[PDB]
């Protein structure tokens, strides 16, 4: 990006594979931070009266 | 409620091909191209040694004139 179109078409004669569409420059989808916080499900235990530990 | 991260809604296609263009044509054209832009050259390589050729005479014309 931040690039005029003639030296965008000479990289893409130089390697035709299209380099403008994927270029491992990332601007947009860098994950967007200060994400809200989890709640963490428990699995095959807290489940009440039925939890012997000389079963498992 | 639950907050793990699934993969949400499905996520689209990776490829894996192996995708090589070919870029070029084939070699016959490549020995037609070459054969034809050397073979230019030694037309007009053999005009302009023709040309200073004349004008070399017409040197040596100088130097027999100019000598007694």
């Amino acid at each position: 990006a931040s690039a005029t179109r003639l030296i965008q078409g000479l990289r893409n004669w130089a390697s035709g594979r299209d380099l403008q569409a994927k270029l491992q420059l990332r601007y947009q989808e860098i994950s967007k931070r200060t994400q809200p916080p989890p709640k963490l499900p428990v699995g095959p235990s807290h489940r009440l009266s039925n939890n012997y530990y000389c079963a498992r | 409620v639950k907050q793990d991260m699934p993969p949400v809604g499905g996520y689209g296609p990776i490829d894996y091909k192996r995708n090589l263009p070919r870029r070029g044509l084939s070699g016959y054209s490549m020995f037609a191209v070459g054969i034809g832009a050397l073979l230019f050259g030694y037309w007009s390589m053999m005009r302009w040694n023709r040309e200073r050729r004349r004008l070399q005479i017409e040197d040596f014309e100088a130097r027999i004139a100019l000598m007694p």
